[PDB]
């Protein structure tokens, strides 16, 4: 509704790069806000593409970013008879960028790692790592829970029990208040979905450069299961933390299993303990429900509600029955804990292979409402197929079902716009949250910035001199004694942060159902029913009132007396749309209808 | 005088026939009162408006091509109906909906094209010794079915790409079956070995040549080797006079879309043939898998039959996957893959049991409704598929196509075609929205405030200013009327006192 579409602001990175896969809101000490930007396929010192992240500092223009340096050499230590490796050659350094207080955690899923024990090995396979940064100060550290010194052999021996070979940990990452890191590993376990958490704290303190394999004693890691339906269900592809279950001193995880029993998909919320209090069962097969999940407030009764998006969703459109379009399900959390039931608004996109709900953003209260509001993304929707941001508010029951806004990709075909979203998060600090798109197709991320609203108040008084009987009123030019009154127009502007150069066009309408030639009421100053006023509300917390005389004809003159008389007032912002973009959208009663009619 | 078509206003001949399509114009100079010109057609009759000059079009459904359907398709392919009619005209004025037949009959001697897709992963080793012999016996069981049979191979196992194909040690690129001590072909997406031929030996020849490989991950990358064998119809070698069967033979599961992103793909599958002259996927490890839609799209759009002829432990899973991809069935295929002669067909007599309708390039604005006629004479209704046929068999669907509105065009067409069969019928749409008045288009003439107003079928069409019956009123039309004829000529004053000037009249 907010974000301004004209005014854009476009980060560039290196070509061929996938910058804007991962991006995230980085605030310094100072609390100036970055933007830190993945890059996965940034070339390396070796010209291979092993990874890079941008640190982009905030400005209007935009433009090319600093890169975070990152260690990008192969390491090899022999420790005892083993010889661990680590091969960081297409790692995707930057797939998945989560920042957390003065902490920017980058993480490379496919990352691999081999322990070479004479002839036998442990199998390069992606273990997955992540590299955390302090910007301000050059700390360094490295987390992959996910390596072990096992060799292959004995794991062929236990039937691949506890096998986090292929953990592909930072797949998905987010990091809790606390400050507790929760790594997504969908690879783990042999591909049944794994998630490993450990403090930030911990990491940095228990990182010792050269050592490649070692244990922060303060991490705890899910649990492998036998149950079929987890089997191949990728459990871990998105993750996200919110509280579920009452008392606030626990804050519970919430984990996408996109290809759960058998491509079902199901979302799953888990304590900080990984015990399953609830399951979200997908509803579609090979609908990917849990590819995107997001934990908001959107109905504001102060109970956190869940979106979990299903980007490959076919829907029955009774043309053609299988229209992959994608959905967004919301559910919202009831008074009781456990008693998340059937979703409350099924979201479904529009535009044919768009993969809508492929990226879902908590917005905050975008318009200030006093309603969180989210950002649902087609990386390939639109009519065009080059990505759409559509713009979901908040309200008493849930979310509106129709999109206050839509996003056109500002940037070629391919671009995927809308993979990643990112927002509650005020850039400018115009007081307003803004959001940031990353469209890794043309190495490009966009800046959209909330402009202010303006809540308008219309509120006309007429005298209930509607009677024309009266006859004692005068008119200036001539005498002609008629029952004449006035017109008291006052408007309102509230709104925080609007600019005080606001100057709304108030249109006056008097007997809008008679024509101009049958206006029965007229002005005593220009003798024209109705007018235009170009009152300056900005800067005037007061609502600006203003009285104008207005005359009806003699008894005679309206054979049509009996019809009623219908005023209008019309508020809108002035037109300068030509000389500068809207600097605030209007928001409320624009229109109103002062009705009356004639009864002497 | 009764109906909306009197009440809803008179305007032009442009507003009288879109509202309702009973409702008929007059556009040659007749009574100015009397009808509103705009009743229905016996009424206007009645006045006597229609100087061969009464304006009602009538929505047709005419057909154009109507080859009757044949009998057998053994002999001339390219001659070979299974719909009738093939081409109809339809004609359709705003809000009206006009019924037209389709007369379905799959012929008995109808070339098939049989394309192998078969799992080569480690666990189908077993499977591919049982196949040795398959395209002679393929042959004589499908001689009974038809006349014509082109059977052709292809291969898959998984995206050659880390975690799902070992990488170490360098041995293991070569021989990723070097730690059981066997020897096996290197991982490959997927690889067409050989094209549709009638030449059934050379089924048996290229089969005992192929090799299986190894892979990580139980589900297998079939759905990239379907997306490939159905749009790469130059290399496949589909024909466009026969049925196109599919057999897609597997063990475990399947990857579907945005399941490449864990080995770091992730872009989409843009459904285009990229089989080189290798005969090898050339973008198996650069392209995602292919989702249920994209693969559902070409399916139809290359007439194909997909036939799952999976094992008993994933019967479930793809049973589950056919509901939602049309014109698909699934058989339960043996450990070894020893009854996938039998499997083929039976599910080629279970394809050819259901006839069901599809229709493409639907203006928008344009519903259809079906109502079936299976065996017998049960018209179901609401219904756009029978089921339960056999070979032979002649089904017929009455379609009802309703147009919301009039589009802009006026000119527009929608194929209705049964799934799996080249054959269609074109149907053309030709909305009718306009008069024949409107080709004379006269502009402002005497008639109108002498040049003030089109007069164009019969009533004066003017702009705000000058309206009235005779387009003359210069301002709003109401108070001043058109021509102060409240007034008559002088001497009486608003029709002697009684009519004022009022909704531009006495
Ligand atoms: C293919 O799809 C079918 C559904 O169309 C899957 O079967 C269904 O599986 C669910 C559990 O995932 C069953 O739900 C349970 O049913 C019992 C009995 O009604 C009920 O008490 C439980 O509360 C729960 O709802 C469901 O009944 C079952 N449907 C049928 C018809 O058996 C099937 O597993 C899928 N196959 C796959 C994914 O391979
Ligand atoms: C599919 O079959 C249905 C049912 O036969 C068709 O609709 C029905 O068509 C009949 C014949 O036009 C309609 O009959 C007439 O109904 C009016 C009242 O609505 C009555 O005054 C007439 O005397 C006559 O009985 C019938 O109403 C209609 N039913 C409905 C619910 O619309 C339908 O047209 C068929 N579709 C196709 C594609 O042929
Ligand atoms: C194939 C390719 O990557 N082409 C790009 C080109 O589009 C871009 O304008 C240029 C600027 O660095 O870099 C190169
Ligand atoms: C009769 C009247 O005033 N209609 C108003 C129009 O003037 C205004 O432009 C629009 C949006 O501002 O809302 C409506
Ligand atoms: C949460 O922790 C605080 C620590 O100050 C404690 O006072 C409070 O009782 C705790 N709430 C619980 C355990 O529900
Ligand atoms: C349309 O339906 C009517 C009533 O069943 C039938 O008489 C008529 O022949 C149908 N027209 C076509 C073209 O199917
Ligand atoms: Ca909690
Ligand atoms: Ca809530
Ligand atoms: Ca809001
Ligand atoms: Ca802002
Ligand atoms: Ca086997
Ligand atoms: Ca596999
Ligand atoms: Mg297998």
């Amino acid at each position: 509704l907010n974000l301004d579409p004209v005014q854009l602001t476009f980060y560039a990175g290196p070509n061929g790069s996938q910058f804007g896969f991962s991006l995230d809101f980085h605030k310094d000490s100072h609390g100036r806000v970055a933007i830190v930007v993945g890059a996965p396929r940034t070339l390396g010192p070796s010209q291979e593409e092993t990874g890079g992240v941008f640190l982009c500092p905030w400005r209007a223009e935009g433009g090319q970013c600093p890169s975070l340096l990152f260690d990008l050499r192969d390491e090899t230590r022999n420790v005892g008879s083993q010889t661990l490796q680590t091969f960081k050659a297409r790692q995707g350094l930057g797939a998945s960028v989560v920042s957390w207080s003065d902490v920017i955690v980058a993480c490379a899923p496919w990352q691999h790692w081999n322990v070479l024990e004479k002839t036998e090995e442990a199998e390069k396979t992606p273990v997955g790592s992540c590299f955390l940064a302090q910007p301000e100060s050059g700390r360094r550290a490295e987390y992959s829970p996910c390596r072990g010194n096992t060799l292959s052999r004995i794991y062929v021996e236990n039937d691949f029990s506890w096998d986090k070979r292929y953990c592909e940990a930072g797949f998905s990452s987010v990091v809790t208040q606390a400050g507790e890191l929760v790594l997504g590993a969908p690879g783990g376990y042999y591909f049944l979905g794994l998630l490993a958490q450990a403090p930030v704290a911990d990491i940095f303190s228990s990182y010792r450069p050269g050592i490649l394999l070692w244990h922060v004693s303060s991490q705890s890691l899910s649990f492998d299961s036998s149950n079929p339906e987890y089997f191949d269900g990728y459990w871990g592809y998105s993750v996200a933390v919110g509280e579920f279950d009452g008392d606030l001193n626990t804050t519970e995880y919430v984990v996408g299993a996109p290809t759960w029993s058998w491509t079902l998909g199901a979302v799953e919320i888990l304590d900080s303990y990984y015990q399953r209090l609830h399951r979200l069962r997908g509803e579609q097969m090979a609908s990917y429900f849990g590819h995107s999940v997001a934990v908001t407030d959107v109905n504001g009764d102060g109970r956190h509600d869940l979106l979990v998006g299903a980007p490959l969703y076919m829907e029955s459109r009774a043309d053609r029955k299988l229209a992959e379009v994608g959905r967004v399900y919301l559910f919202l959390q009831p008074r009781g804990p456990h008693a998340l039931g059937a979703p409350s608004l099924l979201l479904t996109g529009t535009q044919l292979y768009g993969r809508f709900g492929s990226a879902i953003a908590p917005l905050g209260d975008l318009d200030r409402d006093g309603y969180n509001d989210i950002a649902v993304a087609a990386p390939y929707g639109g009519p065009s197929g080059r990505g759409q941001v559509l713009v979901f508010l908040g309200q008493s029951e849930g979310l509106r079902s129709r999109p206050s806004q839509v996003l056109d990709s500002p940037f070629p075909t391919g671009s995927a716009f809308g993979f990643s979203l990112r927002g509650a998060v005020d850039i400018d600090d115009n007081g307003y949250p803004d959001l940031i798109v990353g469209a890794y197709g043309a190495n490009q991320v966009a800046v959209y910035r909330a402009q202010p609203v303006v809540k308008a108040s219309v509120q006309l008084l007429v005298q209930d001199s509607l009677n024309p009987a009266v006859k004692s009123c005068v008119l200036p030019q001539t005498k002609t004694p008629v029952s004449c009154f006035n017109i008291q127009m006052c408007v309102g502007a509230t709104g925080h942060n609007i600019p005080q150069k606001l100057s709304l066009n108030a249109e006056l309408q008097l007997d809008r159902q008679k024509p101009r030639q049958g206006r029965r009421v007229l002005l005593l100053g220009s003798q024209q029913a109705g007018t235009t006023l170009n009152l300056d509300l900005g800067g005037k917390h007061s609502p600006i009132c203003h009285t104008t005389m207005a005359f009806l004809r003699d008894e005679a003159d309206f054979r049509d007396k009996l019809s009623p008389i219908v005023l209008s007032l019309n508020v809108s912002l002035p037109p300068t749309e030509a000389g500068m973009a809207p600097a605030v959208v209007l928001h409320g009663d624009t229109h109103v209808q002062e009705q009356t009619r004639i009864v002497l | 005088g009764p109906n909306i078509c009197t009440t809803r206003g008179v305007s032009s001949c442009q507003q009288c026939l879109a509202v309702s399509p009973m409702c008929a114009w007059c556009s040659d100079e007749a009574l100015p009162l009397g009808s509103p010109r705009c009743d229905l057609k016996e009424n206007l009759l009645k006045d006597n408006c229609a100087p061969e000059s009464i304006e009602f079009p009538v929505s047709e459904a005419r057909v154009l091509e109507d080859r009757p359907l044949s009998d057998k398709g053994s002999g001339d392919s390219s001659q070979v109906t299974q719909v009738s009619p093939q081409r109809i005209a339809l004609r359709l004025r705003p809000d009206d909906s006009k019924n037209f037949s389709i007369q379905v009959r799959q012929v008995e001697d109808y070339p098939v094209d049989i394309y192998y897709l078969m799992d080569l992963s480690y666990s189908m080793k077993d499977d591919l010794w049982s196949i040795q012999n398959l395209g002679t016996k393929l042959a004589t069981q499908m001689r009974k079915l038809t006349s014509n049979l082109r059977i052709g191979f292809g291969a898959f196992v998984d995206k050659p790409v880390s975690p799902y194909m070992y990488i170490s040690p360098p041995e293991a690129l070569e021989n990723p079956c070097y730690d059981m001590k066997t020897t096996c072909l290197p991982m490959f997406g997927y690889k067409h070995v050989l094209t549709l031929t009638d030449q059934v030996t050379r089924f048996n020849e290229e089969v005992k040549k192929q090799s299986v490989s190894r892979n990580r991950d139980a589900p297998e990358g079939g759905f990239d080797a379907i997306m490939q064998a159905t749009v790469c119809d130059e290399k496949i070698g589909w024909r466009n006079d026969a049925s196109h069967l599919l057999v897609f033979t597997t063990d475990a599961k399947t990857h579907i879309a945005l399941d490449g992103r864990l080995a770091g793909i992730v872009q989409p599958n843009d459904g285009q043939c990229h089989v080189g002259s290798d005969n090898h996927y050339s973008a198996s490890t650069t392209m995602d898998y292919p989702s249920l839609g994209l693969m559902t799209e070409k399916l139809s759009q290359k007439n194909i039959n997909l036939i799952f002829a999976v094992t008993e432990n994933v019967v479930n899973l793809y049973q589950n996957y056919s509901e939602l991809i049309p014109g698909t069935t699934v058989g339960v295929l043996s450990m070894d893959s020893s009854n996938v002669l039998q499997l083929i067909v039976d599910a080629y007599g279970k394809i050819r049991s259901k006839v069901e309708l599809e229709v493409r390039d639907l203006p928008e604005e344009l519903s259809l409704s079906f109502n079936a006629t299976c065996l017998n004479n049960e018209v179901i209704p609401g219904l756009k598929s029978c089921m339960g046929l056999k070979i032979g068999d002649t089904v017929s669907f009455s379609i009802e196509a309703k147009v919301r509105g009039c589009p802009q065009e006026k000119e527009k067409s929608f194929t209705i075609k049964p799934v799996g069969f080249k054959d269609s019928l074109i149907v053309q749409v030709t909305f009718d929205c306009d008069c024949a008045c409107q080709a004379q288009a006269e502009p402002n003439s005497h008639r109108c405030n002498n040049g003030n107003g089109t007069f164009e079928c019969g009533v004066c069409r003017c702009g705000p200013g000058w309206l009235g019956s005779q387009c003359e009123c210069s301002e709003e039309d109401y108070r001043p009327s058109q021509q102060d004829e409240c007034s008559p000529r002088e001497g009486q004053p608003v029709c002697s006192q009684r009519g004022e000037c009022l909704c531009g009249q006495c």
